[PDB]
């Protein structure tokens, strides 16, 4: 009906009781515009709403609503490709808006047609470090934790221009036969960056088969959140319907987090933990729901969440309750940055826990899965050895730790470095694995059956 | 009959709600969605809803159906996968052809379609009759046909009708009973409240050690049928891993497989990998399936259905205990739990002072723990029904500091540790004596002395030398290693051996589908009579060096024991490890001169 | 040791048979204890019955017992369910009921007395009344029964006490 | 071990012996002082309470 | 910067290991020094 | 007679201001169910009631209200003991009436008769630890704080189980002329729990010596604070006016303090550190102020609370109030529990701090100050002696180093270790002693005087 | 006085207070526990009881002593064993035959039975006197006189009325000062 009030940019609107739950209201200003809001709660002769555009305006008398009577869904085409949108997906550049074949739902409740087949084939991103230690599969999500006083804008850059580089090299492994797409969402970053991102698509030839969906921060807080939803359920359209390889690069998590902080400060709910909302990991748990392998199982969605530590640590609410929700987790550190490492990933607290059952002989090998194991808990005895080193001499040294503190320096510089357009085959990958372990003794392994090695080594 | 207030996410309000109470069944809005009513704040009563909402308005009826959210435990149970509110996933794949539940859409909590082959029980006409007495069995699957149909608990009176063998229907009534006046028609399906413990004939103490199939789990502190566990995890050691091949490797009539929170991709692993692998109790057709009774919930559904859970889960057990089956349940992980309940904490707006977690938290983690434990079944032919929680518990902020494994740890008695930088190096699932208890232990030695073994002998030795361990360890890293007794060398080389072929061992062992308890003993057994020869040794006066030298061949032949699988000796008795104890007397022999 | 062991063990089956010993003494003293306490209530309510069926004795108690009610009630109608025969009992001393509460509370004379078409059995009390609000908000439950299972609780340690103490 | 052979129904014949005088002045009072309690307890009962 | 949620348990057992280092160490560099002088003795002469 | 509503364990009932404090309502249920409760807090037209069984569950039109009159007390009787009760004190031994002799209060004190004399007069658990090196004297109130890392309840039974086996050893010596009781209190137990203590009572022949009252964790949280009320309540009164010396054991106190932190969640009583409450100290208080000399003195109450460390932090809240309210305290610890000794009591900071005062003579004898004295000192000396020795080798040990070491391992593996069936009395402890001491010389006992040292080597 | 509108834990609520201030010290229902008030809201004070309420109700009097939480300094002082609050432990012990004084119990804060032997110090009638002047003294030890009875201060005047030497009770008088009439 009208304004009562405003309370923090959430606006409080007296009305007669009829909404739908998520129903859109258009909000009459006195400016020439009409902007569209999404009733947040529906309560006892008022609703509470937070408007799409802007955040001031709303008057007390000279404002009308009138009620859609529809609530919001994402119109979905899988010819949303090759076309750049915002966060509301109105066009930027004149012309393309969403457009419809179909209405879907933008929480992706009604349809969830996941498969019941757990992750199965190999993926790669190019990146060694990335996959030979915590291999990816189809289906499979496993965050990016990077943390700032980085260049971690360059690394998920590096991840989304290697996104579709990697495939003719799955194709020939036998890990992908069929169309690549890439669904690209963008929360709160820069406006260089969000340039590079335009730029690494165009370089690739990818443009065409990717969606850009651009949302800064001046742009409102529950619009940020309704961004990755719109991203999700075109990529769920992608690989229902048309039997696709979908991955969807959602960044950044982080403000995506913010967003939904702020609100919950005039909401009869309540916030929990370092103030943060209680039903934040329910959040969470909406925007990770559309991950898994699709029903026709020649479809996939992979999903790749990149979350920057805004604090560093690991414990912050922010990666703590991601980490839970999948399985597994990638590190990126600063350490390695400053030594002057690109792209600088540790592999010490990283570990998949679906990796070994995932991937088999076929596409990979079945030594994968073992030397990976071994180079683990080398790098692990020479980071304490280290530790150690500084502290009380060269006194608690031992034959096999001297050989351990090489070995993190000889894997640091040699396997995790690569250039940016640089790519890697699996199977190069694991040629350079038994590489770095020849410079030890066969009975001092223990992670590894004596039968396996004898074979690779 | 009521009317919506006000709809906050899926939790609904709904005024003019009286003659109701707090855990009534409701029909929301008029959508008809699934939904209970947890609390009443005056007429205003606050309604978790288990279906999402994304278009119910205010002002739709709420309808109290006039009774509370139950649970229907019937036949079929087995070879089927459910959810944790329990609507079968399978018939909700075809039907609506979204493979998990669609908003908007209900379906019953069992299928109404399905016939089941009725033997009549032990009671005829006129008899007295009583609760969890066996009224009849359904021939269930194949492995088992030990699904006893019972007269529900808190039930008595006459049968008025026995019906007689024959197929039939679990809707189509075989039973009378009449109490004071007719009590109520029955059927094969029978309705429990999740929200009480299942009442039992009487509990008693836990002394039958099952075995978990891992030489490791038995032998620093054995499991039991009837108790409590903790194993801790950390989201990427390798958790899923060994809660998945426990299940497999551990041997019950019933299991009940509890997804409490989980990934998706870890609860669809399970579904494709148990019909695929066999069973060590001669399954066949599914082998693995056909004992399962499965709860699948993903984090990514309703956080209701997900609280539902663990209480479902617990009920499942508790039903088949009463028909005089020992149940294993594993709960993973119950610390997703918890952060459902923080979840509700803040979405209905009661307080939350565990920590920035429920009020409720430490009293609902103590509560689901009671209903598990060793009892006399249900009924009054007397049958023996365990139920032994595996529930792990994992981080869900600190490292053991987070209030789920505080409250747990006060009221489990079986506590298995897991050390994170020992995960990382692949060794888990590794158990740490300081990190690790059992109150257990003292009747279950004792109950092995019996079978057999001198198992509490071991016990104490094999706590020695991991104990003695850790503090030489902290002594090597501060000041080094220059000097280190002759002694204290020993100790540390035998807990490497220790390490390697026990607490090392999840798709490393190709023997590890079912361990027997001998076994364990036997192999522990080389490696303590190699401990005390090898101290004697230097004392009587031989250099430490000559001695890791002559020992040579025996030595590198324990390290190997692992792979090792019984074949030799008897059937739980092996041979390779009787031969060993007397080489290693030869050794010692030549070692001291 | 095994002397000294199974030794141990039967010497501690001998003290659970003077725990047993124990146990039974103190069972059978005190259930006969109980026995002769629910032979001292029920004499009660057999004396209790007899002063209740003869209704002109019974008259004055139960005005005081309605009269009791209505000092822990204070509201300005109180609805009465009484036995068959106190219904009419009641009726004819309405009068008397209200003008005994005016004079003995300080609160003015109850308006009504509502006599109630739901009735009390012989087989759950020996008789007495149920004292409740209009709106049925508070009850006062002061039956004969009732009202001997409450005076069970202080008149227990003096019997006791007296007894055996 | 054969004092724990007999040491068992051996229980019974010092449970009820030992307690047989006990159990009959239990009774024995219990007859006596009836109506002298009860009419105490039908003062209370009768009159407010 | 290091882990604000519940480091302290971590950080305590430092504290321990550092602490377990003084006392042991010093004993030892004691009965060093206590030899020491008695060598000294001998050596001059 | 209309329930308003339930807000978590907190149920609110809508009937008149008439009830006190306290004052027992019945909810009656449509179910033929009533549920007894307490109530909280009165207010106009309301009361706030906290129901014992179950806490939900109510409708709101088909239940009634009555009120009880009489607020919550416990019958006591000497005649109660030996029998196993719940945590309102009715049987669950399927035995007779609770009996009554008196009405006592529960809410904290009854008449709190507790003495401004000072303790004496040793008071015998059976356990050498306890007894020798930290002598309580009735009155005095020392805690055992303990972990989880150890059997907590089983060391708990142990203390029962043989005190009282000490008592006609004790009547000889001429320390006890009257008779000794245990009143057992076990908190939000575990089934397996709850049997093993009636079942080693049994065994010992300890049973018709206590009472056993077992709250079960099922029970709600507000049955299990008022658990060890009652308890306390009735040890005042056979302390008092049949004159016996009570040793009290409650366990545990870190179930007793959640509950506490576990009510309020309508109430405007905010929780201080931890999640704990402001006021925590206040309702430690309430069960110290039970403990302490009764008036007459040859009676008293003796009070042993156990303590559980969740996570071994003894700057976690819950022990650090405790302590400084209590005499001494009691360390236990997992390291000697790991090695395989039993009892595991490292009695390296556990202090008694009236220590002298509890001994004399005829239950305790005059030597036993000097020898605590030696003990401590050199069990202590020895601990950091087995550190000593791993570096510098067994070939290149001290003398004085070498006996401390020796000392060790006979005082940890005969003085502590105990057998479960096994009772130590003060007097058989200190001939152990000797033994063990023995081996220094007397040139190295000096903390004894000449005289002792002379009699006893 | 005041009507007691709610116990909500251990803090009473009571209305119909026109004249509660904010440190004034008051028996609180029919058991008389002690309570002082914290705040106060409109006719509402809030009173925080420091002795259980268990058997406290609504609809209950509230009484006040008239005078906030005040401590009572006499003579007798030596030789007794109070709380802080201020009532003898030593009293409680022989009259209750408890040690600690139990709820519901309240004894005033120094015993009155007994009498005192007062001599005169300076002061005589009609003299001004002011804070702090001796006007006599009390022995309490056989070193010192403890107890030396001065003026009180917030009060000074002209004394109209000066008892001589002789035993006097705590309850009688001995001192009458004028200063706006009878002070």
């Amino acid at each position: 009906n009208t304004v009562s009030g405003v309370n923090g940019p959430l606006v409080i609107l007296e009305k007669v009781k009829f909404p739908r739950y998520n129903e859109i209201v258009n909000l009459t200003l006195p400016d020439g515009t009409v902007r569209q809001g999404q009733v947040l709660e529906i309560r006892g002769d008022r609703a509470i709403v937070q408007v799409f555009e802007g955040t001031s305006g709303i008057d007390v008398k000279k404002t009308t609503v009138e009620f859609t009577g529809e609530s919001l869904r994402i119109p979905v085409s899988e010819d949303m490709l090759g076309r750049i949108f915002d966060g509301s997906g109105r066009p930027i550049d004149n012309g393309p808006k969403v457009f419809a074949e179909d209405y879907l739902d933008i929480n992706g409740s009604p349809i969830n047609p996941y498969a019941r087949i757990y992750p199965e084939e190999m993926i790669s991103t190019g990146v060694s470090a990335i996959d030979t230690m915590n291999s990816i599969a189809r289906g499979q999500k496993i965050p990016i934790f990077s943390a700032s006083g980085l260049p971690h804008n360059e690394i998920a850059a590096q991840i989304c221009r290697q996104a579709g580089l990697v495939r003719p090299t799955k194709d020939v492994h036998d890990g992908h036969e069929e169309n690549f797409s890439i669904v690209f969402a963008a929360m709160g970053v820069n406006l260089e960056t969000a340039r590079f991102f335009k730029q690494d698509f165009e370089e690739n030839g990818s443009l065409e088969r990717t969606s850009l969906f651009l949302n800064l921060a001046n742009d409102p807080t529950i619009e940020r959140i309704i961004t990755p939803r719109l991203a999700l359920t075109t990529a769920e359209y992608l690989a229902y319907q048309t039997e696709r390889h979908v991955l969807t690069i959602l960044t950044d998590m982080s403000s995506y987090a913010d967003a939904l902080r702020e609100v919950s400060a005039a909401r009869e709910e309540v916030p929990g933990r370092r103030g943060y909302p209680g039903y934040m990991y329910t959040d969470l748990s909406t925007i990770y729901e559309r991950a898994g392998r699709v029903e026709g199982r020649n479809g996939s969605i992979t999903q790749i969440p990149i979350l920057t530590m805004p604090n560093d640590d690991i414990t912050h609410p922010i990666p703590d309750l991601t980490g839970y929700i999948t399985e597994g987790q990638i590190f990126v550190d600063r350490q390695l940055h400053n030594k002057g490492i690109y792209p600088p990933i540790n592999v010490l607290p990283s570990l998949s826990r679906l990796m070994k059952s995932a991937i088999g002989e076929g596409m990979t090998r079945k030594d994968h899965g073992d030397v990976s194991n071994q180079l683990y808990a080398k790098y692990a005895i020479g980071k304490d050895a280290a530790a150690m080193k500084a502290v009380v001499g060269e006194e608690a040294l031992s034959i096999e730790d001297k050989l351990s503190l090489e070995f993190l320096e000889k894997f640091e510089k040699t396997f995790i470095t690569q250039g940016a357009y640089e790519d890697r085959t699996v199977f190069e990958s694991l040629d350079q694995a038994w590489s770095l372990l020849r410079i030890y003794p066969k009975e001092m392994l223990n992670r590894i059956s004596p039968k396996i090695l004898d074979e690779f080594y | 009959y009521g009317a919506i207030y006000s709809v906050s996410g899926p939790v609904v309000i709904a005024e003019n709600m009286i003659g109701c109470a707090m855990y009534e069944l409701v029909k929301v809005g008029h959508d008809n969605l699934v939904g209970e009513v947890i609390r009443i704040d005056g007429d205003k009563a606050t309604i978790q809803v288990y279906e999402e909402t994304a278009g119910l308005t205010v002002g739709d009826p709420v309808l109290r159906t006039g009774k509370p959210l139950s649970v229907e435990l019937g036949p079929g149970l087995m070879e089927t996968i459910y959810d944790g509110i329990q609507r079968p996933l399978k018939a909700i794949k075809e039907e609506s052809q979204s493979i998990y539940i669609p908003r908007g859409i209900d379906t019953p909590a069992l299928d109404r379609t399905i016939k089941w082959q009725f033997t009549p029980g032990k009671f005829q006409v006129g008899d007295h009759i009583s609760g969890g007495d066996i009224y009849g069995s359904v021939f269930e699957n194949s492995l088992i046909s030990s699904h006893k149909i019972l007269l529900p608990p808190r039930s008595r009176g006459t049968i008025t009708w026995i019906a007689p063998a024959g197929e039939y229907t679990l809707d189509e009534k075989i039973l009378e009973v009449e109490f004071d006046g007719k009590k109520s028609d029955f059927t094969l399906y029978h309705t429990w409240p999740v929200r009480v413990p299942r009442p039992v004939t009487e509990k008693l103490s836990a002394d039958y050690p099952l075995l978990t199939g891992q030489r490791v789990l038995d032998a620093l502190f054995p499991c039991v049928q009837g108790g409590t566990t903790c194993i801790p995890g950390a989201f990427g050691c390798g958790k899923t891993v060994i809660s998945q091949s426990l299940s497999k490797y551990s041997n019950s009539d019933a299991i009940i497989y509890v997804g409490c929170g989980e990934r998706g991709n870890e609860m669809a692993e399970v579904l494709m990998e148990f019909p695929e692998l066999y069973t060590e109790m001669s399954g066949t057709k599914e082998p693995i399936m056909k004992r399962t009774t499965l709860v699948a919930n993903t984090s990514n559904m309703p956080v209701a259905a997900r609280e539902a859970s663990i209480y479902t889960g617990i009920t499942l057990a508790e039903y088949f205990r009463d028909q005089g089956k020992n149940v294993s349940m594993i709960a993973d992980s119950s610390s997703r739990w918890a952060e459902a309940l923080r979840e509700i904490s803040g979405r209905l707006g009661e307080m939350p002072a565990d920590q920035g977690f429920p009020a409720y938290l430490g009293a609902k983690l103590a509560s689901f723990y009671e209903r598990a434990g060793k009892a006399v079944a249900l009924g009054s032919p007397d049958r023996t029904g365990s139920v032994s929680i595996v529930a792990a518990v994992s981080p869900a902020g600190g490292d053991f500091s987070d209030p789920v494994t505080t409250a747990t740890l006060g009221i489990t008695q079986v506590f298995w540790g897991l050390d994170k930088k020992l995960a990382q190096r692949k060794h888990f699932p590794s158990i740490n004596t300081s990190v690790s208890y059992s109150k257990y232990t003292n009747v279950l030695n004792k109950f092995y002395d019996s079978n057999y073994p001198e198992f509490p002998v071991l016990r104490d030795r094999m706590k020695e030398i991991l104990s003695n361990a850790e503090e030489l360890e902290q002594v090597v890293q501060l000041v080094g290693k220059s000097a280190l007794s002759d002694s204290d060398k020993i100790t540390l080389d035998v807990a490497t051996l220790i390490k390697e072929d026990f607490l090392q061992q999840n798709g490393y062992s190709t023997y590890d589908a079912f361990c027997p308890i001998w076994k364990t003993f036997d192999m522990m057994r080389a490696f303590i009579s190699y401990h005390d020869e090898a101290q004697k040794a230097v004392a009587n006066g031989a250099n430490w060096s000559k001695l890791a030298d002559s020992t040579g061949d025996v030595k590198h032949a324990v390290s190997s024991s692992k792979f090792f699988e019984p074949s030799r000796g008897e059937k739980e008795v092996h041979g390779e490890f009787e031969k060993l104890l007397s080489t290693m007397q030869e050794r010692f022999a030549e070692s001291t001169d | 040791g095994n002397f000294k062991s199974k030794l141990k063990k039967a010497m501690l089956s001998q003290q659970i048979t003077k725990s047993t010993i124990a146990n039974k003494m103190r069972l059978k003293v005190l259930s006969a204890r109980e026995q002769s306490l629910d032979g001292i209530f029920e004499e009660t309510k057999e004396k209790l019955s007899g002063i209740a069926n003869n209704r002109d004795e019974y008259k004055p108690i139960l005005q005081s017992l309605i009269v009791e009610a209505l000092l822990k009630l204070l509201e300005p109608k109180a609805i009465v369910k009484a036995l068959e025969r106190d219904v009419d009992l009641i009726e004819s001393m309405k009068d008397d009921i209200m003008r005994e509460y005016g004079e003995k509370a300080q609160r003015a004379p109850l308006e009504e007395i509502v006599i109630s078409n739901d009735y009390l059995n012989k087989d759950l009390v020996s008789g007495g009344v149920v004292v409740s609000n209009a709106s049925d908000k508070i009850e006062i439950n002061n039956t004969l029964e009732e009202r001997l299972k409450l005076l069970s609780e202080e008149a227990l340690p003096a019997i006791r006490l007296e007894l055996y103490g | 071990e054969q004092k724990n052979a007999g040491g068992v129904g051996e229980l019974e014949k010092k449970a009820e012996a030992g307690v047989q005088g006990e159990l009959a002045e239990i009774k024995k009072i219990a007859e006596k002082k009836k109506d002298d309690v009860v009419k105490i307890l039908i003062e209370t009962v009768i009159k407010p309470s | 910067v290091f882990p604000t949620r519940m480091t302290l348990g971590l950080m305590k057992t430092k504290l321990k290991g550092a602490n377990q280092g003084y006392s042991l160490l010093k004993r030892k560099s004691e009965a060093l020094t206590k030899r020491f002088r008695d060598i000294t003795k001998r050596i001059d002469d």
